[PDB]
């Protein structure tokens, strides 16, 4: 796919793994072998290899830079480099659009709209950052609803 | 009537009429005028879709570890061969699931109106109520029908035993992602060692 | 005149800030030769951080 | 509590413990699963 | 080849289509359009004397209307097709 | 009556032959755009009716499909095999002209009738055998376009199995289904 | 030089005069307010352009209003 080799079997990739590691253990020629900061540095090429060894099991695609590329046209083979974190995250993205929203829908009824912005009521916050989790069926049942979106008729315009 | 946590307040809109009613709403995702209509009908495919989920994934499964039946697991049931291909058996599905869904679609918005035939209109279904189609097709011994009291008790039957089957279900969905293991063999490897056959124990 | 006091108006004004807003109405002038009479209450300043504004009957409709 | 938990509710305290709260958990995200690039879930 | 022919009947086509196929639906969408106007009058009526539409050269004893200009726009598309024709065959 | 118990439109009311309301859209929703899409759903399936034996019959007969039988044009020399008989005035600048002023003259006259049901149906001379002045006549429009939208689906039908399968004709995907059905379906164009 | 034109949606609040550094604006009678009187500009010749009147105006929009056109010796505001 669009010309890059695997990482597991990308020549520049294992080249990359070769001289990260010889650059931290040429670190670690002068410390003692028991001391605090080589066990830093033990800890940092053992946290590299587990790198390497986790991009190579993963499907990536490594060009000819020996780096691993991602694919975000939503290819079969690679769905974790952009579509799966992204409705992971658009998930999260949306969670915090839908409690935020529904803050403001929940504070703009109240005696003083504009200290619990300032101040905001957790009792109140809390009780929808739980309700934040089904929002996509919120948020288009509030859609099919009507009460997602507002008429322009009742909507602050500037003149033309 | 009991609910789903004591010492909370029932919602507005799940007031006890709806068999299997114990006010669990606590994200308000049907509070909306017009919305627990939807919800109820989509509760009601999905226990009776799960009930045939669950007597097709534990019940051959089952008979396979006595050995009766021999059929294959039901996360490798798509990998196996028959009559027919197994993407062809994919869209003659969705077009009779075109037929049988949108017959279904119009009982939801427009009730009264799809319990005639569209071929011999002497064929009528006897079902009065939105989501139970009564009729010789599926309800052939009567069952359906009786006193106001008397129906809301099986009419809770049907979604308290479709609840488990959708937790059943699910619960197979992700022990056969994790362990990889045919959920009968979950339960006999959870009887031989329940303290090290845990969630945590398979990550 | 006016449409009455304590009452709640939307302002068809395009020039003001609170143009397509809920506003409450606080007193009408009942004086000939007034030519905005109304005098509309909203609870959100403009720029200028006021929030008191007159206007005309012809310029509002009961919402 | 009446005025000490209106104050821990203001804007700039709630900010303070979200993204307290928010950049240690991704640190302790990026702790025990480091180097992600590719969700494989 | 067979230039003589191929631009003759090409030219004949675009010509027939013009005088007996497309007149009244020129006819109809150079009254429906009408003259250029701007800002409510015509560019001759708003004091441009080289916006004239010609009435000598456009006098035409057809009896449908068919005029020089006709023939000389739709003599031009079967010139165009003709010479489409004659490219594609020559190849 | 596409769906039993759907509302039908108000400017869908039945009356019309073939009025099953099937507007999701609402593209006919404009009254001068709706008696443009009533003699345009007409001519495509007159067209499409005119298309259904030019396609399968042709290829029962064993002269190829409605593929083949249409690349001798782009071919320099291909002599235009008509019934296995090359027609000696079957050259493309030749049948495309003829086809740009008989279809054309033939095209200018209908858009020419100012009524709006005569250019629906014209009868007189394009009724020589006088059903139209016959006991029966609604359910004959009615028979139009039922034929005519199964042959307008024939015929969607008949271009994308070109394209999903090049080189094989509509009756060789019919006897390509009906050898072995349950395994060469839309499923082979769905799922590559 | 600088033109101000004084609109009929003022209240005749005065605030616009107070606020004039060069003596522009003065308050006439006006029959359509409940103060019964409006601004005026009779020595617009003499402003300097400041808008310190549109600052002070509580109208929306403003009822006074400072349009800045050609500019002289005296909205310049110079000395020399
Ligand atoms: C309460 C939650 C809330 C909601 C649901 C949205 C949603 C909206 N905003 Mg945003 N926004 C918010 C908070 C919110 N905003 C705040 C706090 C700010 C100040 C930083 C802004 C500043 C702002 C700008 C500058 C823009 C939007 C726009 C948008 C739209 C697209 C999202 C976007 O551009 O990325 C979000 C944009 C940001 C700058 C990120 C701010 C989001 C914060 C982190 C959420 C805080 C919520 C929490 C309870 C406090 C959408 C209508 C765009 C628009 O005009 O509509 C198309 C646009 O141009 N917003
Ligand atoms: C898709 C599944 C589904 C659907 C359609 C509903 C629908 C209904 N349930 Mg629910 N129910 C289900 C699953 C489902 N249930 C299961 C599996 C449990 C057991 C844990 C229950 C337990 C239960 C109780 C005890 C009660 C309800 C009730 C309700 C009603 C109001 C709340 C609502 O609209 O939820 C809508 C829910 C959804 C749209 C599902 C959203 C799922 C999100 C997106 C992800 C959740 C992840 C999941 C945990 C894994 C409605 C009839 C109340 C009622 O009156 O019933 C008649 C009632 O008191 N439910
Ligand atoms: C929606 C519910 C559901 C779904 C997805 C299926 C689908 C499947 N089951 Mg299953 N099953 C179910 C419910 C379900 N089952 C129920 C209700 C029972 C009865 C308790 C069984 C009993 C069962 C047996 C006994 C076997 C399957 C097998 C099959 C496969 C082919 C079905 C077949 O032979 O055509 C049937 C076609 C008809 C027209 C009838 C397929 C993977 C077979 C399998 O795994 O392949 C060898 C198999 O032998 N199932
Ligand atoms: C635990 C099983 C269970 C239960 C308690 C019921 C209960 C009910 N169903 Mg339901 N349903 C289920 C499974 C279930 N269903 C499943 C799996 C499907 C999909 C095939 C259906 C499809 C369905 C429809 C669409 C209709 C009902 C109707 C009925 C009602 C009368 C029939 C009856 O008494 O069934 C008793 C059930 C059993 C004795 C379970 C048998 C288990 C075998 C042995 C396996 C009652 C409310 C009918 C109704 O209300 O019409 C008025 C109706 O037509 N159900
Ligand atoms: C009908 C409900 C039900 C039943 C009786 C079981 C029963 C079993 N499951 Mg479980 N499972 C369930 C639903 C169910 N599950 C759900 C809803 C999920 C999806 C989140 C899972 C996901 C799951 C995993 C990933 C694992 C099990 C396993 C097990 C066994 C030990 C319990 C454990 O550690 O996991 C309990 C986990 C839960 C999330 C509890 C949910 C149960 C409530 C009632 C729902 C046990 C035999 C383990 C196994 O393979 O056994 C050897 C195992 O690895 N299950
Ligand atoms: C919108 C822009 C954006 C995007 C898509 C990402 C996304 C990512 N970065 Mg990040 N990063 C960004 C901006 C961005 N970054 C900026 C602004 C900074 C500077 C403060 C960094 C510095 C940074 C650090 C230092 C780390 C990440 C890491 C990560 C991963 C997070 C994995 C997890 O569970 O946590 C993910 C690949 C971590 C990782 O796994 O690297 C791949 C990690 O090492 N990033
Ligand atoms: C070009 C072909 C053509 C055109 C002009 C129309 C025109 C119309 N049809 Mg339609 N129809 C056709 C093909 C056609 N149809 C075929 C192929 C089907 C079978 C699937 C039907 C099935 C159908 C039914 C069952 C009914 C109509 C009716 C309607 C009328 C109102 C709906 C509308 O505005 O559609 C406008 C449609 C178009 C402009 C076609 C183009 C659509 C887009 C641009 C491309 C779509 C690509 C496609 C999905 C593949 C109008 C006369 C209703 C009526 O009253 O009939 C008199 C009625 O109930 N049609
Ligand atoms: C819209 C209708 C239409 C169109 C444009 C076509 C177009 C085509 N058909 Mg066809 N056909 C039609 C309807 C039509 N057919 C119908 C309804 C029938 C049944 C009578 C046939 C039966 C027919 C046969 C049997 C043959 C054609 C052939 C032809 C091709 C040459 C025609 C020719 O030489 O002119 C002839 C002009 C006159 C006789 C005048 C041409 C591509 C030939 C073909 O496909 O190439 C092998 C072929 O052999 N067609
Ligand atoms: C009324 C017209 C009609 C009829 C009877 C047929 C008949 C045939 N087509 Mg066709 N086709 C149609 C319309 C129709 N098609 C339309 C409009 C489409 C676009 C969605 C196609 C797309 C198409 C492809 C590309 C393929 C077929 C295939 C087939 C076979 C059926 C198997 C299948 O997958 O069906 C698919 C049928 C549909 C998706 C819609 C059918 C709707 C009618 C009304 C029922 C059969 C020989 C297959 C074949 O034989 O090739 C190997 C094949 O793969 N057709
Ligand atoms: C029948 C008749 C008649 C006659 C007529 C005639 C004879 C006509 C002719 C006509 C013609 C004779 C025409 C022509 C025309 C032409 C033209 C008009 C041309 C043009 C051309 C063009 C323009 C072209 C172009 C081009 C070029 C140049 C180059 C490049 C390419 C192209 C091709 C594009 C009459 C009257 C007696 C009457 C009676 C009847
Ligand atoms: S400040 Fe504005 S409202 Fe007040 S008197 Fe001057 S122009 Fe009128």
């Amino acid at each position: 796919v669009a010309g890059l080799t695997p990482c597991k079997e990308s020549k520049g990739f294992a080249k990359r793994q070769k001289q990260e590691i010889k650059k931290l253990e040429g670190r670690l020629k002068l410390y003692a072998p028991d001391s605090a900061p080589a066990l830093a540095i033990n800890a940092t090429i053992e946290k590299t290899k587990r790198r390497f060894e986790f991009y190579g099991n993963q499907g990536l695609l490594c060009g000819t830079d020996g780096l691993p590329h991602l694919i975000v046209d939503g290819d079969q083979a690679h769905l974790g480099e952009f579509v799966y974190p992204g409705l992971v995250f658009l998930y999260i993205a949306g969670w915090i659009g839908w409690v935020g929203r529904a803050y403001l829908i929940d504070v703009r009824t109240s005696k003083k709209p504009t200290e619990k912005e300032i101040i905001i009521d957790v009792p109140l916050a809390l009780r929808i950052m739980s309700k934040g989790l089904t929002w996509p069926v919120a948020a288009i049942g509030e859609l099919r609803s009507g009460k997602l979106v507002e008429k322009s008729s009742n909507i602050t315009v500037s003149p033309r | 009537r009991p609910l789903w946590l004591p010492g909370s307040e029932a919602p507005k809109w799940l007031d006890g009429s709806l068999p299997g009613d114990y006010g669990f709403d606590p994200l308000d995702l049907a509070a909306e005028p017009g919305r627990l209509n939807w919800m109820v009908q989509a509760e009601l495919v999905h226990c009776r879709w799960a009930m045939l989920g669950a007597a097709g994934i534990f019940i051959p499964e089952l008979l396979t570890k006595i050995g009766i039946l021999n059929t294959p697991s039901w996360y490798k049931a798509g990998d196996a061969t028959y009559f027919a291909d197994q993407g062809t058996l994919f869209i003659v599905e969705l077009l009779l699931m075109a037929w049988a869904e949108s017959r279904r679609w119009a009982d939801i918005a427009r009730p009264g109106s799809v319990n005639t035939d569209p071929i011999f209109p002497n064929n009528k279904l006897t079902g009065t109520d939105v989501g139970y189609p009564g009729g010789l097709w599926f309800d052939p011994l009567g069952w359906g029908s009786g006193s106001e009291d008397k129906l809301k008790e099986i009419r809770t039957k049907e979604v308290k035993n479709g609840r488990l089957a959708m937790l059943a279900v699910l619960g197979a969905f992700v022990q056969a992602n994790v362990t990889h293991v045919g959920p009968i063999d979950n339960l006999f490897a959870h009887l031989a060692d329940p303290y090290h056959t845990t969630i945590l124990q398979s990550l | 005149i006016g449409p009455k006091r304590g009452s709640i108006v939307k302002v068809l004004r395009r020039e003001s800030y609170w143009f397509n807003d809920t506003g409450k109405v606080v007193a009408v002038d009942q004086a000939p030769g007034v030519r905005y009479p109304v005098v509309v209450r909203f609870d959100k300043v403009n720029y200028a951080g006021v929030s008191t504004n007159n206007y005309s009957p012809d310029e509002l409709e009961q919402s | 509590m009446q005025d000490v938990k209106t104050y821990l509710s203001t804007a700039p305290v709630l900010a303070t413990l979200w993204f307290g709260f928010l950049a240690g958990l991704l640190i302790e995200i990026n702790r025990f699963f480091p180097d992600a690039l590719v969700l494989p879930l | 080849a067979n230039t003589a022919l191929t631009i003759t009947l090409s030219t004949g086509a675009l010509l027939f289509l013009g005088r007996f196929v497309f007149l009244p639906f020129q006819r109809d969408n150079v009254s429906r359009q009408g003259l250029p106007v701007q800002n409510g009058v015509t560019h001759f009526d708003a004091g441009d004397s080289r916006a004239q539409e010609v009435t000598s050269f456009l006098k035409t004893n057809d009896p449908a209307g068919f005029t020089i200009v006709d023939v000389l726009a739709w003599g031009a598309l079967g010139h165009a097709v003709g010479f489409f024709i004659l490219a594609t065959i020559n190849n | 009556e596409w769906l039993p118990g759907n509302p039908r439109p108000s400017y869908l009311d039945g009356s019309a032959p073939g009025d099953f309301g099937f507007d999701p859209l609402g593209l006919g929703e404009v009254p001068e755009n709706l008696e443009r899409f009533k003699e345009s759903e007409l001519i495509h399936a007159r067209w499409a009716m005119l298309a259904v034996p030019g396609v399968l019959i042709p290829e029962a007969l064993g002269y190829g499909n409605w593929v083949s039988a249409q690349k001798w044009a782009a071919t320099p020399g291909g002599q235009a095999t008509y019934l296995g008989n090359p027609v000696p005035w079957g050259n493309l600048p030749v049948i495309l002209a003829i086809e740009f002023l008989a279809i054309a003259f033939a095209e200018s006259q209908r858009n020419g009738e100012p009524d709006p049901e005569k250019r629906k149906y014209p009868g007189g001379a394009f009724d020589p055998l006088g059903f139209s002045k016959g006991a029966n006549l609604e359910e004959l429009k009615l028979k139009e376009i039922k034929n005519g939208r199964l042959a307008l689906v024939a015929f969607l039908g008949f271009a994308v199995q070109a394209i999903a399968y090049p080189g094989t004709g509509p009756l060789e995907n019919l006897k390509t289904h009906l050898a072995d059905p349950w395994h060469n379906t839309i499923a082979h164009v769905i799922i590559p | 030089a600088h033109s101000v034109k004084i609109y009929d949606t003022c209240i005749g609040c005065t605030q616009c005069v107070r606020a004039c550094p060069t003596d522009v604006l003065e308050m006439v009678p006006w029959d359509g307010c409940k103060a019964s009187q409006i601004a005026s500009a009779p020595r617009t010749e003499d402003c300097v352009g400041c808008k310190r009147c549109e600052s002070a105006c509580p109208t929306d929009f403003l009822s006074v209003r400072v349009y800045l056109g050609a500019e002289t010796t005296r909205s310049m505001g110079l000395a020399y």
